[PDB]
């Protein structure tokens, strides 16, 4: 049934969960206690631009992703419609939330346009651009500047182009 | 007493497309690389760690239509395999 | 006829430490990586893909030393897994 | 023993690789007849520069990689102390390499020193860089600039300082 917290996710059973912890040793991640743990996750998406095309149908991708990571147990917050200033402070704010200290992992989602540099913020141009590089969010996520975050996974997913080029080659059979 | 820990470490990220290429996004169905790595979340956290469910998300992309993208796994540093373990 | 391929897939790269960090080398028992690599390989490769070595690779890291490092993998649009099947 | 062709590398058994096709279906990429399969390998290694200090044990490293990609079945070629433009080069030759068509996989060794920027050739200064960049290993292998190792899994091996931090930060127990 999908009216559980955990919705239109399939469980992982008490026998699927010890043949998991059989088949390797010491090669996974601990989670912790779901009484108490306190996992955290947040979604940038932008979907109205300045200058830049408006991305219709990113409703549903927050829709999906948000229902999926509260799904996979963690609290999500969401945030729209961002500079890449405004995206460089809310990743700031997000590795300081005390949460993650009783937390085994976190989740990012950052969904926009994108260019070969990075993710497009909300003022983004070709004369004045507005970048987000992938490098600025691990370094805000990092032991240094996320010390709660210390060896538990993070997972970042970027839904975003990284050019203009159609990805494809011909051949013949 | 101080200890070293490395500075990058448990990381990884999946993103939509290959260097220098598109990603597509659907105006009513959303983006493909999204919607395709939620059914396999869906379908897979229970019995797959993260990376393998993200290898099944770029199998899922191998034959390439009129609007192709292969998602890659990118800068990954996780020392252990990451199972969500749904309902835990 | 012509079909589409993907321009770019079933890569991966292994990087011997972090963006921005240094890699170390025994100046006579050579490359801290390149040495660790070898002996995983030769003890995974009968049981393991190359993901899941590397990842190997990358826990044996771990706990660092005066001379730390973190081996990265990168650029990953390996669609299946790469077993090596040694002796086949 | 260690005295076959394969050496020190653990054999995989009949068993053993029953197992692997049967816990999983159609998810492992193909391995070509042993009997007629060419599969080739690249290493290339600076050890003696221009203006940047002598790598000492790299010998070490490149016997430890041939013996092992030899092992591993694979016909290895060595080249040793190059420009960035000469390892473009031996790049580009070696993704035109006839065998690539009978092999079903490759791999690629590059152990230099190294910056930010990329890979050290054998003439780099900081006044005059010569770097080869990831990015440009890539391109030369993809599936437009090497046709022949479509679908076949290419794995690139990289021994470089990739900065000059030293890649750790403090904290108290």
């Amino acid at each position: 049934t999908s009216s559980g917290s955990e919705g239109n996710v399939k469980l992982c059973s008490l026998e699927e969960a010890q043949r998991i912890w059989k088949q390797k040793s010491a090669e996974i991640y601990p989670i912790m206690d779901k009484s108490s743990r306190t996992r955290l996750a947040l979604i940038i998406c932008n979907e109205e631009f300045d200058s830049i095309p408006r991305r219709t149908g990113a409703e549903v991708d927050i829709t999906g992703m948000t229902m999926l990571l509260q799904n996979l147990g963690y609290s999500v917050d969401v945030k729209k419609n961002l500079t890449a200033s405004d995206m460089t402070t809310e990743l700031e704010a997000f590795a300081h939330r005390p949460e993650h200290k009783t937390s085994d992992s976190t989740f990012l989602v950052f969904m926009s346009h994108g260019i070969q540099e990075g993710i497009c913020g909300k003022k983004h141009s070709e004369q004045v651009p507005d970048i987000l590089q992938l490098n600025a969010i691990f370094n805000m996520l990092n032991t240094k500047n996320c010390p709660s975050l210390k060896d538990k996974p993070k997972v970042i997913i970027i839904q975003a182009c990284r050019g203009d080029s159609p990805g494809v080659v011909w051949f013949k059979d | 007493a101080i200890k070293k820990a490395h500075i990058e470490k448990d990381f990884i990220a999946f993103c939509s497309s290959t260097p220098d290429n598109v990603s597509w996004r659907h105006p009513t169905m959303g983006s493909v690389f999204i919607g395709r790595l939620i059914e396999h979340m869906q379908e897979y956290a229970c019995s797959c760690d993260v990376e393998e469910i993200f290898r099944k998300v770029r199998f899922s992309f191998e034959q390439p239509d009129g609007r192709a993208q292969m998602p890659t796994t990118e800068r990954v540093t996780l020392t252990r395999c990451f199972y969500l373990f749904p309902g835990h």
